[PDB]
């Protein structure tokens, strides 16, 4: 659940606007987790298409099947805009609830691995 | 005595994979095929 | 939103049935099918052989003169006997079998009993050789689940042999979810339940009992404390 | 699977989801029908469970 | 030999979390009951959500407004946190108007009051305006169930309106646990604990009652063959 999926359908392809990248994903030109560049920043469709306000919303989308635990999306957690997968966010909640301390558990884990 | 399979009994195949029964599940809890046939034994792929 | 789904029933005799519930919202194919499948496979009442008495036989680890099969094999054959009680109030019956060799005694050789029907008369029980005799008193009880002989330990006589009882009349349950569509929305579920039974209880009856069990369990979430 | 077709049953919604993950793991060929992808999994000894 | 009817105990704190225990249960019925309720709780409980937002002088979602710390995405994220309860059953869709001038910390209470519309979290932060910043919003709130991404509904009231993911579900999280329990000589019994998190528009008890009623209604569909 903590490993992130990597795609190669439209890897290395560049667009001009974030809407253009989303349109290409609709036609199947680029995959959800394929590394792309919008203007000059390396991103993916999942980071732009799926921006979740909280871990509960991100996991609700997983429960409804929109995204998998391994898809890289944008989640707002701890007051920070994280480009992570729901599974990595889910792992953070496992540690946070086990120790009953959200801030200390944030300092205990390596989220991006 | 007629001994049935119980938890703690040792099972093995011919390839050296051996283990004791740790859990006996009811039929509705076992993984099943789309046609409804449940499996009989669940083996850990980490033993291979 | 969506109106009442149409319920379609297809039955193949008394042992197989298909039950289609469409259209359904997304996810209610699993939401309905799996709970019914778990209840169908576990908690459907039926009948099973619980004890067997054979004349001149003291335990199940013996052989009978003139009989090819030992008592263990006879009990194994009796565990596959399917008995249908036509009377809902009937809880216990005893089937009498008196056979003399040479014959292949089947389930149809039991003496007739009122409100009792053998669903597999061709079930092979024992092979009698010339000079061999088989006088059995097979007790069939009504119950739920799987009760090993070591638990119930039912013996109507001194030398009666308790038999592991598999009361479930349901052999196999599968449910299928198709991509159905209605109007302009196409994420709807078409649920099809496939039920195989032993014939004593029909798949339609088993489905109704499973629904009632789930409905009764849903009333347990009342009276909060 | 051919017995399923005769009985009047197509491909399960649940099987379609598993096939969708299966092509992301490189286990089935993208672009094939669900029946063909299920056969590809079967030739590897794997079924949708 | 049938088991005695179980006892339904509730442990509800506040209006957003509650634990519900049902015991004793037959073997396997904790899973038999827990999973259907969780699927219904996360997808079928009626609720309200923001489905469209219009902000003056904003063209796309990935832009920013001169005069506010939060960009369009962050405000959209804050709007997805908004919990609103319709007081009229016939009411289906409302639009909430927000006109604030900087320097202000815009909250959910700054929305103009609408008849039979109640903001359940009026302390929710929306945007932080600096001096000279003008903020004009028209947010569209619909009625629905579950989770609908913005692209899969694409609701726009006017030009330049930004569709937003609709968190219709009032239930935020469901976690059910099945524990082995005993009653005398029976040891395979099940103890089911259902824990429900809700946004506060409905009680976790009310969400459970609605989920049970939905499952009960679907069970009546197995009637009138063909
Ligand atoms: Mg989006
Ligand atoms: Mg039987």
């Amino acid at each position: 659940i903590t490993q992130v999926r990597k795609e190669k359908k439209g890897a290395g392809l560049e667009f001009a606007t974030p809407e253009e990248a989303l349109a290409a994903h609709e036609r199947g030109e680029v995959a959800l987790n394929a590394p792309i560049k919008v203007a000059g920043r390396e991103t993916s469709v999942g980071r732009l298409k799926y921006v979740f306000a909280n871990p509960d919303e991100a996991l609700l989308a997983v429960a409804h099947g929109i995204v998998d635990l391994q898809d890289v999306v944008t989640v707002r957690y701890m007051g920070k805009r994280l480009e992570t997968s729901p599974g990595r966010i889910l792992f953070a909640r496992i540690v946070a609830e086990a120790v009953e301390d959200e801030k200390v558990a944030w300092e205990l884990i390596q989220l991006d691995v | 005595q007629k001994r049935k399979l119980q938890v703690g009994d040792k099972l093995a195949n011919r390839h050296g994979n051996k283990g004791v029964v740790a859990k006996i599940l009811p039929v509705e809890d076992m993984p099943h095929l789309p046609d409804g046939t449940p499996v009989d034994v669940i083996l850990n792929p980490l033993g291979v | 939103k969506l109106k009442a789904p149409v319920f379609t029933v297809r039955t193949q005799g008394r042992e197989y049935g298909e039950f289609v519930l469409e259209p359904l919202e997304r996810g209610f194919g699993v939401t309905l099918g799996n709970p019914l499948r778990r209840i169908l496979l576990s908690s459907i009442p039926g009948t099973a052989v619980t004890s067997v008495y054979i004349e001149d036989v003291l335990h199940e680890f013996s052989t009978i003169p003139g009989v090819k099969e030992d008592v263990v094999e006879i009990i194994l054959n009796l565990k596959e006997l399917v008995v249908r009680f036509l009377n809902p109030s009937l809880q216990t019956v005893t089937l009498l079998l008196k056979a003399e060799g040479p014959k292949e005694v089947k389930a149809r050789d039991f003496l007739p009993v009122a409100d009792v029907e053998i669903m597999n008369p061709d079930l092979h029980i024992a092979t009698l050789e010339e000079g061999g005799r088989l006088n059995m008193e097979v007790r069939v009880d009504r119950g739920v689940g799987y009760v090993p002989a070591e638990k119930h330990g039912i013996k109507d006589r001194i030398n009666a042999i308790p038999v592991d009882a598999v009361f479930s009349p349901v052999r196999r349950v599968a449910f299928q979810v198709e991509d159905t569509r209605l109007g302009q929305r196409t994420d709807l579920d078409k649920l099809t339940l496939r039920i195989w039974t032993d014939g004593s209880v029909t798949p339609l009856e088993a489905l109704n009992q499973a629904v009632e069990i789930l409905r009764e369990h849903l009333t347990y979430f009342s009276n909060p404390q | 699977f051919g017995k399923r077709k005769g009985e009047g049953f197509g491909v399960d919604k649940r099987e379609v989801e598993v096939l969708r993950r299966a092509e992301k793991l490189g286990l089935v060929t993208p672009g094939k029908t669900p029946e063909e992808q299920l056969k590809e999994l079967f030739l590897q000894g794997k079924v949708v469970l």
